[PDB]
């Protein structure tokens, strides 16, 4: 791996961390849950299943 | 002791006391006091990274994973933290995985403490990913089947020319930071092997050495630039100059590198006794050093001590994580010559496991060891 | 599947081959430069037998339980009575490798680097017959009529009881895959042959002497286990035809071996264990795993015990 290939770990998240190239917000960003756990679906819940799922985690 | 009596949880006093125990060679106490501090404070990347280097210098890296697990048990998010990522990046550089070390350092690299220290170790790998004596004639005359290829040359020189970008990410806050930055930018200029860049590097190193006559990272710069310039007699004295000095924990890596480069030059001179002294002095400050053992195993094979050569090659095989098939060959070959044909065949399997299609070994070692096995 | 260590010992030297008395009462071991005699019940070592000069590379023991053969790096072969005296010495062309008595006639074979030396009991001569290659391992057909030889050259070849060569198979790759042991399956009518004895006395001699100097094979039922250092095991008929497919491994195998029953296989090697298999070469389990390479795994007569070297 090159330096550029490693830098992909930081490249996308920088747009949330940083404002106008002048400010860095990283201390606040510690509160964020990651996008793939924050995303939601147009899918239904039923109490027996929803309880079973929340109990299985 | 007074500070620890006034507050037992003062981390700086525990670590300073552990460093003094280490200087007094009470390494077991130095370890145990940092282990106690981690059992009070499992999430403590300073105490952890100090303990990791104590365990590297002792040669006891196998003890480390406990303390990562303790941080993960206390704090499930510890894996996300730049100090964990720095501590993990250090570990993989010592186990033998430079790519995984780079991956974990990269995840830390922007942090004001852990990222600054990660960046220096990314620069070490990006300068020298095989951890060689830069310009060492015992081994830079070898590896030619890869070292003559554009594939190894261009990818390594891109890593050198981008270590300058990692150095542009090392914003300094002190004159010592500016000097160490300028030295490592000039190590990038050395590593290009382009004569004007190497002469500029030599000039910055000699200017820094003229301002500070004991500045070891600049003196190693002079020696390395002079070796690349083929001015090997000028390198030799500038390394002897370093070799007379007492060691310290800050210059330690440039000390350990300088002793290895001087030991190579002593092998070129055939005065192996001064090389063995430098290799053993290097191991006394850091028992982990694979290059200190690999040079010593080569001396044992030159001396026809195929058993002690196999002991050095076994450490080099183990601490390469079995990724050095040249030591793989040498270890199998030394077991063959030691009349240990089963052990030779064990290693010929481990080399073919580590690298399929690896040349020479199958016919010469493996089939001659098989052919002896019942005579 | 469960396996229990009944007893253990360690010799002074490496252990090269293993022999059992047919009633299972004594174990004999080719350790370094002497023969060692053991009780199978608890591992007491009764006697180091002294006759050889150099490395005892193997021992094997005849179906009547009166005589055993042992072969050395000093080029000798010695025939020992079960009175543990060496009544008939012999001296081959080069170092001995494997030796094997015939199930039926008590005719012996003794392999070496080029030459294999057949003789039938107390005749005055030995057929020192020639080979293309180093003759690593040897095994008689279950009816006694063919001696099959495995070669370091990766060939198995089949010789009749007179020493003529009748069939060959080459492992694809040749000397890449040395044949380090082979075994004919015990599973035919002849296994009870010599299973009825109650003789209460033995032969005795003053001092140790010297001995001087085939059709319709597809209808022959025998099956040969082949273990090669290409790291594969496969089964073969006397016709030279392969049965099914090569049962692959991840080690250099040694001493492919069977119980008296012919239904389960033992397989030792550079896996440093004794693996257990069906007669189809499917794995079933693990007998005790080991500190070092396994050269030998011999199932006890009439019973489920195993011994390892």
């Amino acid at each position: 791996m090159t330096y550029r290939d490693l830098d992909n770990d930081l490249m996308k998240y920088s747009a949330i961390q940083t404002l106008d190239g002048e400010i860095d917000l990283k201390l606040l960003t510690k509160v964020l849950a990651p996008e793939h756990e924050v995303r939601e679906d147009d899918v239904g819940w039923d109490w027996d299943h929803l309880f079973t799922e929340v109990s299985s985690e | 002791a007074l500070l620890l009596q006034s507050d037992q949880d003062n981390e700086a006093a525990t670590m300073m006391m552990a460093d003094l125990m280490f200087r007094k060679q009470d390494y077991e106490q130095a370890v145990f006091h940092l282990q106690q501090l981690l059992e009070r404070k499992p999430d403590n990347y300073m105490t952890l990274s100090r303990l990791i280097d104590l365990l590297r210098r002792c040669g006891k890296l196998e003890d480390v994973p406990r303390f990562f697990s303790m941080a993960e048990k206390r704090n499930s998010r510890a894996k996300l933290e730049p100090g964990f990522q720095y501590c993990k990046g250090l570990y993989l550089w010592y186990t033998g995985e430079p790519n995984d070390a780079l991956r974990h350092f990269n995840k830390a690299r922007k942090d004001r403490d852990w990222g600054q220290n990660a960046l220096y170790n990314m620069i070490e790998i990006c300068l020298n990913p095989d951890n060689e004596t830069v310009g060492g004639e015992v081994f830079e005359n070898l590896d030619g089947d890869l070292g003559n290829s554009t594939e190894k040359q261009e990818s390594v020189q891109l890593a050198v020319r981008t270590a300058e970008k990692l150095l542009k990410e090392l914003k300094p806050q002190t004159v010592q930071g500016h000097v160490q930055l300028r030295i490592m930018e000039n190590y990038c200029l050395m590593a290009t092997k382009q004569k004007s860049n190497v002469e500029q590097a030599l000039n910055t190193f000699t200017e820094i050495a003229a301002s500070e006559k004991e500045h070891i990272p600049a003196l190693l710069g002079m020696a390395t630039a002079y070796m690349i310039l083929k001015q090997t007699p000028r390198a030799r004295n500038q390394l002897k100059r370093i070799a007379k000095m007492n060691w310290n924990a800050i210059d330690a890596e440039e000390f350990e590198k300088s002793w290895l480069l001087l030991a190579d030059i002593y092998i070129q001179s055939a005065k192996y006794d001064m090389a063995e002294d430098l290799l053993k002095r290097c191991l006394r400050h850091n028992r982990s050093c694979c290059k200190a053992y690999e040079y010593m195993g080569y001396i044992m094979e030159k001396e026809q001590a195929y058993t002690d050569a196999a002991l050095n090659y076994e450490m080099a095989w183990k601490y390469s994580n079995r990724t050095n098939p040249a030591v793989g060959y040498k270890l199998a070959f030394n077991y063959l010559k030691a009349k240990r044909y089963v052990d030779s065949i064990d290693i010929c399997h481990q080399v073919l496991e580590a690298h399929p299609t690896y040349p020479k070994i199958r016919k010469d070692i493996l089939d001659k060891a098989r052919a002896s096995l019942r005579p | 599947m469960r396996a229990v260590l009944t007893w253990r010992d360690k010799a002074e030297h490496c252990i090269n081959d293993i022999a059992f008395k047919p009633d299972g009462t004594q174990l004999i071991l080719a350790a370094g430069s002497r023969l060692l005699v053991y009780d199978t019940s608890d591992g007491t070592l009764l006697q180091p037998l002294k006759g050889h000069k150099d490395t005892v590379y193997c021992v094997a023991y005849a179906k009547d339980g009166k005589r055993f053969a042992s072969g050395s790096a000093d080029k000798s072969v010695i025939i020992w009575t079960s009175k543990l005296e060496g009544i008939l010495k012999y001296t081959h062309n080069d170092a001995i490798q494997c030796v094997s008595y015939n199930p039926i006639t008590h005719q012996l074979a003794s392999c070496s680097s080029s030459d294999f030396g057949l003789w039938s009991p107390e005749q005055k001569s030995v057929s020192k017959h020639k080979s293309s290659s180093k003759i690593i391992c040897c095994s008689w057909t279950n009816d006694g009529q063919y001696l099959a030889l495995g070669m370091f050259n990766g060939i198995i070849s089949i010789r009749n009881k007179n020493g003529e060569e009748k069939v060959k198979i080459e492992r694809p790759g040749g000397s890449l895959s040395p044949i380090w042991s082979i075994c004919w399956n015990p599973s035919s009518r002849w296994e009870s042959f010599w299973m009825n004895r109650e003789n209460e006395d033995a032969e005795d001699v003053i001092v140790n002497r010297y001995i001087q100097e085939d059709d319709n094979l597809e209808e022959r039922n025998d099956i040969l286990a082949v273990a090669d250092w290409g790291q594969k095991v496969s089964f073969y008929q006397l016709s030279g035809k392969q049965i099914g497919k090569d049962r692959a491994l991840n080690f250099d195998p040694c001493c492919i071996s069977y119980f008296t029953k012919g239904e389960y296989i033992l397989l030792g090697g550079s896996d440093k264990q004794v693996s257990l298999f069906t007669k189809d070469g499917v794995r079933l389990g693990t007998v005790g795993e080991q500190n070092s390479w396994v050269w030998t795994c011999q199932a006890k007569p009439d019973s489920n015990y195993v011994v390892v070297g």
